């Protein structure tokens, strides 16, 4: 049996009503479980057998469904109720869990600031050179980052990194960084970042040239 | 009253051994289905080991030969014995109370922490982001190559909050952490007041303050 | 020199839940073993001790047929030497076991829309069945320290459960009928 959780995020507002759904890949009558998980904590059972509502869990959360079918409703949503929920099988070890589905916080589009940091000379004294660049205060989450080096698009050489949504604003900020070694950094002159947001007309791109 | 508390997390090397304990209070351990679930960094939920309440055990087939499951009814306590350890058993793992289609795992512990890896302590190198010379600007700082987590960043020793982004560490090919901590500020701040972060990594009791300048 | 009453063990209208299995004495009759085999009926014939077509070239002094009803996932444990919530709580063969066990799909006869709710098993139990225990107590489990004085709650839960055997349930939680034989001279082939 494999779970599959839509959507793997959504976004609301308190009192907005929330639908998460849950669909088993096989038939499992009513043998479904929903649990919440904040950041940092364990899960909290919300939910069995598909639509029994745990002992002091707010009315608000209900279930329904049986069979391959089924939904995690919150009929108006509470500022404590943002976090990722997972969907879990009932009376089958191995058991299967739902992928998660993380509850946001709806907002109006932000796009994101975009700003680029060559390596430092001291880290390049080290034989590796790190680019960075930063997308500041942006909503929502999806966004592209793009490394160029002499215009070639750069595959596999990136990690990147994003905040929680901030508890000020409800933005999200995100780190790209490209690492090279200084050998390789010192054989091109170009290093650009583009940036694709939909609060973006067009790509930004912030570049600089080495020396 | 009723809760489940965990220990014996912490780090080990891949093939090495280690022991979890979850000591229980409010249920019997020897009465119930007492359950392990994992949780890798940035992933879902992995369940791991089941023991019956009449003795019979259960696995994970990618755990089966090298977990074993038990329990104390003296201490009421369950244990998680993990051996072989590799670099995928990295995760938070829970110990919960598991009452199958008649509940569901409903009392859960708090959580601890395995780190499988090869690489040994090491403190970070702390490299400016360095203010573009070309409004809002922005400055950080690059803290590369530690083992293991947690790194903690401030900015001016507590005193410069406001707009400041640290990222949650990556786990880099080479099996050391790195992140970066970054601020916005006025740019005509940039000649007039100073920016220093200050990097804390308490495995290798390394504190380093670094002045980031244009 | 009369023939063994099997048709009424496989073909009852109903079967037993798995914890209050039923039990069915043979004795004093003739039984063909070979055309239960050759049904080709029966998703599950697996005899331990003898073959079938051997087996009908004997005789014993008793047989016992029981019959139950578990999920198409949980016949596995109908075997000897195995663990889990049917053998280690509802049905326990034992490790010398020497008959058949024998399984079909019937969810068109044990699930209906909606769920078929007839059929229950224990989920919970303080240890494990010695081999052809039959327990069918209800008395509230006791999950914790403290006594349930017969009513559920935290702690105190029900033993039994129902399967709820839905048409659309995946094969493997789908319903089974089991019949196992097992052999102990009255009865000959
Ligand atoms: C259970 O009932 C079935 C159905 O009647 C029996 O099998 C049939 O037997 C008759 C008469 O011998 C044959 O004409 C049919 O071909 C058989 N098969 C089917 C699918 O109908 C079966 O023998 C009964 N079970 C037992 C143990 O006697």
């Amino acid at each position: 049996i494999q779970l599959t959780q839509s959507p793997s995020s959504l976004s609301a507002s308190v009192g907005d009503r929330v639908t998460i759904t849950c669909r088993a890949s096989q038939g499992i009558s009513s043998y479904l479980a929903w649990y919440q998980q904040k950041p940092g904590k364990a899960p909290k059972l919300l939910i069995y057998a598909a639509s029994t509502l745990q002992s002091g869990v707010p009315s608000r959360f209900s279930g329904s469904g049986s069979g391959t079918d089924f939904t995690l409703t919150i009929s108006s949503l509470q500022p404590e109720d943002f976090a990722t929920y997972y969907c879990q099988q009932l009376n089958s070890y191995p058991p299967a869990f739902g992928g998660g589905t993380k509850v946001e916080i709806k907002r109006t589009v932000a796009a994101p600031s975009v700003f680029i940091f060559p390596p430092s000379d001291e880290q390049l004294k080290s034989g590796t050179a790190s680019v960075v660049c930063l997308l500041n205060n942006f909503y929502p989450r999806e966004a592209k980052v793009q490394w160029k080096v002499d215009n070639a698009l750069q595959s596999g050489n990136s990690q990147e990194s994003v905040t929680e949504q901030d508890s000020k604003d409800s933005t999200y900020s995100l780190s790209s960084t490209l690492t090279l070694s200084k050998a390789d950094y010192e054989k091109h002159k170009v290093y650009a970042c583009e940036v694709t947001h939909q609060g973006l007309s067009s790509p930004v791109t912030k570049s600089f040239n080495r020396g | 009253e009723v809760q489940l508390v965990e220990s014996g997390g912490g780090l080990i090397q891949p093939g090495g051994s280690l022991r979890l304990s979850c000591a229980a209070s409010g249920i019997t351990v020897s009465s119930n289905y007492m359950s392990w679930v994992r949780q890798a960094p940035g992933k879902g939920l992995e369940w791991v080991s089941v023991i019956y309440s009449g003795g019979s055990t259960d696995y994970a087939d990618s755990v089966k030969g090298r977990f074993t499951i038990s329990r104390d009814k003296s201490k009421n306590t369950l244990y998680l014995q993990m051996n072989s350890l590799r670099a995928e058993d990295t995760a938070v793992y829970y110990c919960a109370r598991d009452l199958g289609e008649a509940g569901g795992m409903d009392v859960w512990g708090q959580g601890t922490t395995v780190t499988v890896s090869s690489a040994s302590t090491k403190g970070p190198s702390v490299f400016p982001l360095a203010p573009s010379s070309k409004g809002t600007a922005a400055l950080g700082c690059l803290v590369k190559d530690y083992f293991p987590e947690p790194v903690t960043v401030s900015w001016n020793s507590g005193a410069l909050t406001s707009g400041v982004h640290t990222f949650p560490a990556v786990l880099q090919s080479s099996g050391l952490y790195s992140l970066s901590s970054v601020v916005t500020v006025p740019s005509s701040s940039l000649g007039t007041q100073t920016y220093i972060c200050n990097v804390n990594h308490k495995p290798s009791n390394t504190k380093v303050d670094k002045k980031v300048e244009p | 020199t009369n023939l063994c009453p099997f048709g009424e063990v496989f073909n009852a209208t109903r079967f037993a839940s798995v914890y209050a299995w039923n039990r069915k004495r043979i004795s004093n009759c003739v039984a063909d073993y070979s055309v239960l085999y050759n049904s080709a009926s029966f998703s599950t014939f697996k005899c331990y001790g003898v073959s079938p077509t051997k087996l009908n070239d004997l005789c014993f002094t008793n047989v016992y047929a029981d019959s139950f009803v578990i999920r198409g996932d949980e016949v596995r444990q109908i075997a000897p030497g195995q663990t889990g919530k049917i053998a280690d709580y509802n049905y326990k063969l034992p490790d010398d076991f020497t008959g058949c066990v024998i399984a079909w799909n019937s969810n068109n006869l044990d699930s209906k829309v909606g769920g078929n709710y007839n059929y229950l098993y224990r989920l919970f139990r303080k240890s494990n069945l010695k081999p052809f225990e039959r327990d069918i107590s209800t008395e509230i489990y006791q999950a914790g320290s403290t006594p349930c004085n017969g009513v559920e709650g935290f702690n105190c839960y029900f033993p039994l459960q129902s399967y709820g055997f839905q048409p659309t349930n995946g094969v493997g939680y789908q319903p089974y009928r089991v019949v196992v034989l097992s052999f102990e001279a009255t009865v000959c082939g």
